[PDB]
RNA sequence: AAGUUGGGCACUCUAAGUUGACUGCCGGUGACAAACCGGAGGAAGGUGGGGAUGACGUCAAAUCAUCAUGCCCCUUAUGAUUUGGGCUACACACGUGCUACAAUGGACAAUACAAAGGGCAGCGAAACCGCGAGGUCAAGCAAAUCCCAUAAAGUUGUUCUCAGUUCGGAUUGUAGUCUGCAACUCGACUACAUGAAGCUGGAAUCGCUAGUAAUCGUAGAUCAGCAUGCUACGGUGAAUACGUUC
RNA sequence: AGAACCUUACCAAAUCUUGACAUCCUUUGACAACUCUAGAGAUAGAGCCUUCCGGACAAAGUGACAGGUGGUG
């Protein structure tokens, strides 16, 4: 349990750390190398000192709830300023200049025939 | 010396093959055959001409082969070995021909046709 | 002490006859010539929509093939140089001389 | 639907009309040649200019005008040829040398026949009689085969159609055959009439 | 609209086993031209079946193909039954073997193929079930012959 | 092409990225080859007339 | 331009028009076609009538609008 | 260190000219014919494999926006210049494709084998800087010489163990690179995070008969920049064709 | 076989009427890259100022005339 989130017990530590929101493969490897820990050692077969070092490294990465709050604040700011990206966020359409005549499902939800 | 030189071709692979009196070792581009080729089936095919001529292990092979992929270069080597055995002894012509090893496989990659995805494959058709 | 002659032409016939002419001129002048050496031909292919409008699937493919010939003169002489520089070749072939 | 026979045979048994080489200023030389050809065509309309070959070397432009009326192009004292040369030198900074080639049998030249029939059509002759007489004289002059075609609003009719006549052999699919092909246009009061002529003077 | 029958291809014997049937099984397993992958898969499966049966891999494979080779089939026209050609027998046997092996639940294709050939040898495989169904429907439609 | 458009293409552009190629024989803006300064249509016509040195129909 | 090594882009005429009358507190509306100009902190508190294709939409500059383009607040297409 | 240079034109290769394949020879089926089948020889055998080549005609098929052109129409505008915005919209239906749903696989490290093209203000080697796309200096090269340019699939080792996951990579946030006067509408790519549907697809429907299909990369025209499209290249490399009832 | 501008033919706005482009006719040149000002620009205001051989060439005015990716395949 790191950053207030449990992680799979039987998964290798490097992969299992990615389950923390804000932690991916690259940052997981970087954290594991900073806090010296075997790459292939499973979290279940892990030492308390290693877990503490991992927590110490992780706490400063600005992940999980703080990261979610920051992303939401950015989205809200662009919505509030009345930017084009804000309008498209409000309308639930692609924001990065895609074509909406077709293929905009991940932003527009399921097809309404 | 006593070198028996020959050429082999397959697809876009050309193999200059020299046979010398030896113990059966095959060197390809200064590398062992069993390391150069990624499968033992290719080695067996290479040795097939020797089996046909009944001179297995009586020659060491030196190969300078370039072009194509691994199977193409292997079969070019086989063609070159058959040609070299022909040069060494004309009496092997019948056995090699019956084995079908003197033939230079003429199959090549067909060009792409304009208006087609490939040489033959055509775009998916849709009435209406 | 060598002179290179590079000939480029769209017609292999004209390039070959020009190469023979220059080789004969050099041999007459007295120099020794190694060649002609046919360098690989450079072929540029152009694919065009045959129709003026629509009809994508029908095409026409043209080519321009430039053939390349190399001549080496080994023992140059003032007579050889004068003959080479005074010799006139057909308008098709392009000749470059590197001394 | 039918390949242009000249285009099919160029580079096989027919030589290019532009005899030169370039690597860098290819486009500039090509469009220089095109403007030269356009100028010659506009200037020698009355002359029976069958065709023109252009070569260039040593900063010189060798023009070869194959024509059926060499006297008209040259002039009695060479004045016409000299004037053409001067105009070409004015158009192009390079120096132009012009040669004139005589065509003995204008009636066996596809382009000359096409232009003659187009001129008659503009004069409002019969699109059938013109082709018939063309094929007759070409065939009597030893042509192994000839084909003529005229398409458009033939007699001014609203519905455009095409009609053609032939005689002898014109093997358009034989790549050996040296078939002379030409297309011309009559600008009749009703519009464009397209004339096509194929001539096969035999093996050579 | 067909002039007649066309010449049939001839495959070379397996380099190690010298068996046309093994060569054609390798070809069937091959996907996208990955002949090397097919070869390694087949050899691993042969090793597994040899280990698990204590009997010759070629012998068990021959028994499996004999078990899963049909003798009658049905073609739409109603469905009329008809005999199966000797080469059609081998083709169908190999095709069904590979298909139902891929359909098995084992983790790896080598395990799937080994288990499927074992089940075919024991006469209790998916290919065996397919052959039984084909024979049953052929017998049911025997009248239309 | 439009005469005004051809003239505007020929004239100097205040931008440099604002330069585009037109066929120099007919003026078609699309499908113009750099080596010949011709669109595909004019290229075909002139290759048929044999007035493009060394250019012939291809096959292989 | 976008690359950091080059400074944020802005039309010289637009920037100088903004700078003019900076001291006076009676700042007026600036008509501009420069949808591409970046918004500098110097623009805060100003009103730009930005051309969106047919008319100049008024845009009021605030702190949160720094770093964006003037065009992002003058939509060009109309839907519903 | 290197075919790097001294030397050589053996080999490969390059490109001009030539020889070769014609049912030519042999045996069967066949009306001693044509042809079909089989065999020898041959690298190649039955128009060896492909390309170009498209008759007389059909559809008043397409194109007046490549070009040209009869007639009609506008001429203070239906002509012309400029900045900005459309052509990129988005409750929706269809065609063509790319990527996947995984273990014949994902990830990591090591190590091979192509062909065909492009390069003048263009190909940008090595070196240094940055994790990165890239930036600074800059050699060679108007080409069988230098560069683009280490191909990928593959092979060999470690790990994952059937899990919407170490699959999948849309979507979005932030931070950058490059081009271009200028990437908001509306470019490509890179780094970190975010990690959607999808676990092989109903009715129906498409391509393909061999170096083909399928898979894997590679190059080029357009082009400042922008390709899952198009046009070409090669690596690995199948299955089946009983038959003409539908 | 390459829509951010250009392309571009469409729209808004600011602008021109022998015209963005061509031939003829009268005058005759120093035209015009270049720097300043006002403009989103296209453009307008004075300078600077650099060319030219019986005439190429290039500017100003006027009338013929230009122009159309407008229609009818
Ligand atoms: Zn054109």
């Amino acid at each position: 349990r790191i950053a207030g989130v449990d992680i799979p017990r039987e998964k290798r530590v490097v992969i299992s750390l990615t389950y923390i929101y804000g932690i991916g493969t690259s940052t997981a490897q970087k954290i594991l190398e900073e806090a010296n820990v075997s790459a292939d050692t499973r979290v279940k077969d892990l030492t308390d000192d290693e877990l503490g070092r991992i927590r110490e490294v992780v706490d400063g990465y600005k992940v999980e709830g703080d990261l979610r709050r920051e992303t939401n604040l950015n989205i809200k700011r662009l919505m509030e300023i009345s930017s084009y990206r804000g309008i498209r966020h409000r309308r639930g359409l692609p924001v990065r200049g895609q074509k909406t005549k077709n293929n905009a499902r991940t932003r527009k939800g399921p097809v309404k025939t | 010396q006593v070198e028996y030189r020959g050429t082999g071709r397959r697809k876009n692979s050309v193999a200059r093959v020299r046979l010398v009196p030896g113990e059966g070792n095959i060197t390809v581009n200064n590398r062992d055959v069993r390391e150069y080729l990624p499968f033992e089936s290719l080695i067996l095919d290479l040795n097939q001409p020797f089996d046909v001529t009944e001179t297995k292990g009586n020659y060491d092979v030196l190969v300078n082969v370039h072009g194509g992929g691994f199977t193409g270069q292997a079969q070019a080597i086989r063609h070159g070995i058959a040609r070299a055995l022909l040069e060494a002894d004309p009496e092997y012509r019948g056995s090699l021909k019956r084995a079908g090893l003197l033939t230079r496989d003429p199959r090549m990659k067909e060009r792409k046709k304009p208006g087609l995805k490939a040489a033959r494959r055509s775009p998916q058709f849709s009435k209406r | 002490q060598k002179i290179r002659i590079r000939l480029k032409a769209y017609d292999h016939r004209v390039i070959d006859q020009s190469a023979e002419k220059i080789v004969e001129t050099a041999k007459r002048s007295g120099a020794d010539v190694s060649g002609p050496i046919p360098l690989p031909t450079e072929k540029s292919v152009y694919t065009i929509i045959r129709a003026v409008h629509k009809y994508k699937d029908s095409r026409e493919q043209f080519e321009q093939r430039t053939h390349k010939r190399l001549i080496d003169i080994v023992n140059p002489t003032p007579k050889t140089v004068d003959a080479l520089m005074g010799l006139n070749l057909p308008s098709g072939v392009d000749i470059e001389i590197k001394l | 639907q039918k390949i242009n026979p000249i285009g099919l045979r160029v580079g096989i048994i027919r030589d290019w009309e532009a005899k030169w080489y370039a690597e860098k200023d290819f486009a500039s030389l090509l469009h220089e040649d095109l403007k030269i050809r356009k100028f010659i065509d506009n200037e020698l309309k009355e002359a029976s200019v069958s065709h023109v070959e252009i070569e260039r070397a040593a900063n010189r432009i060798n023009i070869a005008i194959h024509t059926g009326k060499p006297g008209m192009v040259i002039g009695k004292g060479g004045s016409e040829i000299e004037k053409l040369r001067n105009k070409l030198n004015a158009l192009t900074d390079k120096k132009v040398h012009i040669n004139v080639i005589e065509i003995k049998k204008v009636d066996l030249d596809a382009r000359l026949v096409a232009e003659n029939i187009a001129r008659q059509l503009e004069n409002r002759a019969s699109f059938r009689r013109v082709q018939k007489q063309a094929i007759t004289r070409a065939m009597k002059l030893g042509a192994k085969g000839i084909k003529t075609q005229v398409s458009g609003r033939l007699g001014g009719a609203d519905i455009a159609r095409a009609e053609q006549y032939s005689e002898g052999t014109v093997p358009l699919h034989t790549l050996r055959a040296d078939i002379d092909y030409a297309h011309a246009e009559a600008d009749t009061t009703y519009g464009k009439l397209g004339v096509k002529v194929w001539i096969y003077r035999g093996e050579v | 609209p067909r002039k007649g029958s066309v010449p049939k291809r001839d495959v070379l014997p397996d380099p190690i086993h010298n068996s046309k049937l093994v060569t054609k099984l390798i070809n069937k397993i091959m996907l996208d031209g990955k002949r090397g992958t097919a070869q390694r898969i087949l050899y691993s499966a042969f090793d597994l079946v040899e280990q698990r049966s204590g009997r010759d891999a070629l012998e068990v494979f021959e028994e499996a193909i004999n078990n899963i080779m049909p003798v009658l089939e049905v073609k739409a026209r109603y469905q009329v039954p008809v005999e199966v050609r000797p080469e059609r027998r081998t083709t169908l046997g190999l095709r069904w073997l590979v298909n139902y092996a891929r359909l098995r639940g084992e983790k790896t294709m080598e395990d799937r193929l080994a288990n499927e050939i074992l089940d075919a040898a024991n006469n209790t495989g998916g290919a065996v079930k397919k052959r039984e169904d084909t024979h049953k429907m052929a017998e049911a439609n025997k009248a239309f012959a | 092409a439009k005469t005004s458009m051809v003239a505007k293409q020929q004239k100097k552009q205040k931008y440099a990225v604002r330069e585009y190629t037109r066929c120099e024989r007919c003026g078609r803006p699309h499908s113009v080859y750099r080596k010949f300064k011709l669109c595909r249509i004019c290229f075909r016509e002139l290759a048929y007339k044999g007035q493009i040195p060394g250019v012939r129909k291809a096959s292989w | 331009a976008r690359s950091i090594k080059k400074g944020p882009f802005v039309d010289e005429h637009l920037m100088k028009k903004v700078e003019a009358q900076e001291g006076s507190e009676k700042k007026q509306v600036i008509k501009t076609w420069s949808r591409r100009s970046t918004i500098f902190p110097n623009f805060i508190g100003h009103t730009f009538a930005v051309y969106d294709g047919r008319k100049h939409v008024p845009v009021y500059v605030t702190e949160d609008m720094v770093g964006h383009k003037l065009g992002e607040f003058a939509p060009t297409r109309t839907f519903k």
